[PDB]
């Protein structure tokens, strides 16, 4: 039952802002920290994504779905794959400026061996 | 040569089915799919009998030799054809007449090419070569 | 010695002990599946497969020499680090893994 | 080691237990694997669907940002501090396993901000916002299958382990035990008769003799 | 054949098969439920029940002739369509269903 | 009528017992849970026998029928609720008071209701019906 | 009475039943996994360990009185609340819990 | 003390191993692996003592003490290490050479060190303590 209500994001600027207009993530008022992480490609470090991921999965116990741009999941690949829980669900979506590759998607990788 | 290959095909067929359960179809492809299919045709032609015909109960040494020759020739050429670009369903539909005619060799007379020699098998080899051209292209 | 190595018996002890371990690791592969298995089992899995088709497969009109069998053993046994190869002494082991 | 007399009734039922277990858990497995295949195909398609619709709306917002002047998106992120689309989670039993599912509810806390109105530049953000809300809501509903899909992903690995574990370790152990104690047990009944019979022959011979 | 119809041997193949599948299917129902249970097995689950409760349950002094027995048989199989009674000739099945 | 249904509940329980051991409890439907749950009531009250003669270990045949009547009247209601919609857990909360009574049947004596059966058991049949109507709605 | 309690018979009954369940659960943990297990079974696993290491562990020269031994039996029994204990008549239970 | 513990460590190891085989190791703590891991070192190092030399065939009371002392000490320290932070794998990987250093002590003669206690076992205690700090880190 209910224990998770937010949908969070790790995505590039135009992708993140748009998700917010649609009305899915928010910033907590008590901690002063976002439940989205903005990213810009080549410009913002691989390390910061890795922390923010930990903030969202393990320190937030209220994130229901963690959405993540495929290009971005590919930078911190170990971190996305190694988390096998559905709590949060990890949903890799094709990153802006890139098509759908079925093997930049962590759940599908796992699916292939043993049906 | 032909007998050893008979044993191998049955052993393999069994083994690829287990993989389809545990591993999945991701370990399955069309080369394997032809392997399952040759074993099915071998079971029906060899293993199943009950004396429906008189020619289904006496089949000479030379006739038995001729049935296994069709099926192994189908196998190797189907695999070659899917590698130069073809699909299982496409191979299956295309082989068709020959595939039907060779299954039905048990109902057919064994005195067709003399008295022990069956003519249909001798004419299969040539059909198979022209057929392989239809399946690839 | 002079026809056998004294190492001949020692080499046998690695071969038998690994074979067994390998045989156990294959038993776990069948049940649990590779992903579940740890690093130690994977090496051993591998040893077992190589053992069957190369060591115990030979011809039926094909002779072997005791020297020759041990040299074949050393390559096949060579699939483990020095920590894990410890059923033979460090002197003989340092030379040949 | 194994009992001297009559493990056999027990071992009979152990044999039965093992064997039923393998059948049922392979059926449970069979249903999970069958459903999973179908869900895998839905998901591959859906990922392309979500990506294309999300990006079309992405491109519309990006043009808008540039035309209006300045990087609008930083401003919008701070200002927003509540969410419309949340989810309330529910348990659904599919194939004897309990999964987590998500049901969206749309809260009307926010619908217009203070950045979707600016005057002329504001009318552009507004046209963008509307494509993004429609596109995203669909994406949230599709995302619901994912959560369940991941739990399915986990459960198939466990369930497969078990069918194979009953098969290899338990059943042949049970064969080896049952046989060894059956043969001992039978040996007792036959040797007993043989010892008694061999002695009787002597006792009978003596009486005839004297 | 003369005091028993010709369909007896054919019908026995179908009743036996379904009955087998039926035992297995009930065990499966218990675990999986009916939200992911197979369709073929769902009809077989109901089939297990009727086979017991009318073909195997009878009175104390209830007597039934062989012709009659055969008719009841077809009634239990009547629920399945033709495509799940495929081990029988269309001529016999089309008459007896 | 009662005797056949008591065995029946217990039969299904053995089948359930193997699934319960292996898969667990997390897979059984609402109907199956009840079967086990009414089975508990019989196991508690009939199979256990408290004392030599203390705790009213003596049950006359007519009292026994009444003990059984209370459980199977409960089973049929219980089977209808889940089927007409009512979670196993919800149905257990709502049954409450009538369930405790049937659980408590063995300490009671029939010699203070009539002389061989209890007025308390007659009252129990009315209470069951009333409970059921509230709980279903 | 006067040297042993009236609860004494009741007390033995409780220990057997829990101790028995605990044992049965430990076996299922082993083969299938902890998907079979339930919360009740956890109480039981926990109860097996407390019983073995407290009740059954004592000296070769460490003698006790009967009253103490019943007092220690109780200690183990405190982990199930009153509603899951039904191997004692509830009358007796309220006194000594 | 060491003999009490020697029994316990092997008995706990056996029960755990049944669950790893059947269910898996992936449904079980890092800690339960640790008991098995330390137990294994004792299995090779003690049990095999058939010897290929007099040095590997003889084991005085002092030497027997020493090899046991180093393994129990490893266990106690390893469970701490993982518990305050440190994965399993990292611990296994780190101790590495040290696991081997005790393994090889049997091959070397006992007339070495002070008496019948190797300098290699004497040093081994310091190396153990030095290792726990790094593993933990």
């Amino acid at each position: 039952a209910e224990k998770r209500t937010l949908i969070a994001v790790i995505a590039d600027e135009d992708t993140t802002t748009g998700l917010l207009l649609a009305g899915i993530g928010q910033i907590t008022p008590e901690t002063q920290e976002k439940n989205f992480f903005v990213y810009q490609e080549g410009k913002t470090t691989k390390e910061e994504i890795t922390d923010k991921f930990n903030h969202f999965t393990e320190e937030r116990d209220d994130i229901a779905i963690l959405l993540i741009n495929q290009h971005i999941a590919e930078n911190i690949r170990a971190r996305v794959d190694s988390f096998t829980n559905a709590f949060p669900a990890i949903l890799e979506i094709p990153s802006k400026d890139h098509p759908y590759d079925p093997e930049k998607d962590s759940v599908l990788k796992r699916v292939r061996k043993l049906f | 040569v032909l007998r050893d290959r008979m044993k191998e095909i049955l052993s393999n067929a069994e083994e690829l089915e287990q993989v389809v359960q545990l591993v999945g179809k991701s370990a399955l492809s069309d080369s394997d799919k032809i392997t399952l299919d040759v074993a099915t045709l071998i079971k029906e032609d060899f293993l199943q009998q009950n004396g429906y015909s008189t020619y289904d109960a006496f089949c000479p040494i030379w006739k038995t030799f001729d049935m296994m020759r069709a099926f192994i020739s189908y196998h190797d050429e189907a695999q070659k054809a899917v590698a130069n670009g073809a699909n299982w369903s496409k191979l299956a539909d295309s082989t068709g007449d020959v595939k039907h005619a060779v299954s039905s060799s048990k109902f057919f007379e064994p005195s067709r090419g003399e008295k022990e020699v069956h003519g249909e098998f001798e004419k299969l080899l040539s059909t198979m070569q022209e057929r392989f051209a239809e399946s690839t292209d | 010695e002079g026809m056998t190595r004294k190492d001949h018996g020692d080499v046998s002890n690695q071969l038998y002990a690994k074979y067994a371990i390998g045989k156990d690791a294959a038993a776990m592969k069948a049940v649990v599946g590779e992903e579940a298995l740890s690093i130690e089992d994977k090496l051993s899995l591998e040893f077992l497969e190589k053992f069957e088709k190369t060591f115990i497969t030979q011809g039926a009109y094909e002779d072997r020499t005791v020297f020759e069998s041990l040299d074949q053993a050393w390559s096949l046994l060579r699939i483990y680090p020095k920590e894990m190869l410890n059923r033979i002494s460090p002197k003989i082991l340092d030379e040949f893994y | 080691v194994f009992p001297t007399r009559m493990t056999l009734g027990l071992m009979k039922t152990k044999l039965k237990g093992a064997n039923q277990g393998y059948s049922l858990l392979k059926r449970k497995s069979e249903a999970l694997t069958k459903r999973f295949r179908d869900i895998t195909k839905r998901i591959d398609d859906a990922k392309q669907k979500m990506g294309r619709v999300m990006q079309t709306a992405a491109f519309s917002l990006a043009e808008v940002s540039y035309a209006t002047g300045e990087n609008i998106g930083y401003q919008v992120q701070e200002s927003v501090s509540t969410a419309r689309f949340k989810v309330r989670a529910r348990q659904e039993n599919v194939s004897g396993v309990y999964l987590s599912q998500f049901e969206s509810y749309i809260d009307p806390e926010i619908n217009d901000f203070r950045l979707t109105g600016l005057g002329r530049g504001g009318q552009q953000v507004q046209r963008a916002k509307e494509i993004y809300s429609r596109a995203v809501e669909t994406l949230v509903e599709l995302a619901s299958l994912q959560t369940a899909f991941i739990i399915l992903d986990e459960v198939i690995k466990v369930t497969n382990r078990r069918v194979n574990a009953i098969e290899h370790v338990i059943i042949p152990r049970t064969e080896n035990t049952i046989a060894y104690i059956n043969s001992e047990l039978d040996e007792l009944d036959r040797e007993e008769f043989y010892r008694l019979k061999k002695v009787q022959e002597k006792k009978q011979n003596e009486t005839a003799k004297l």
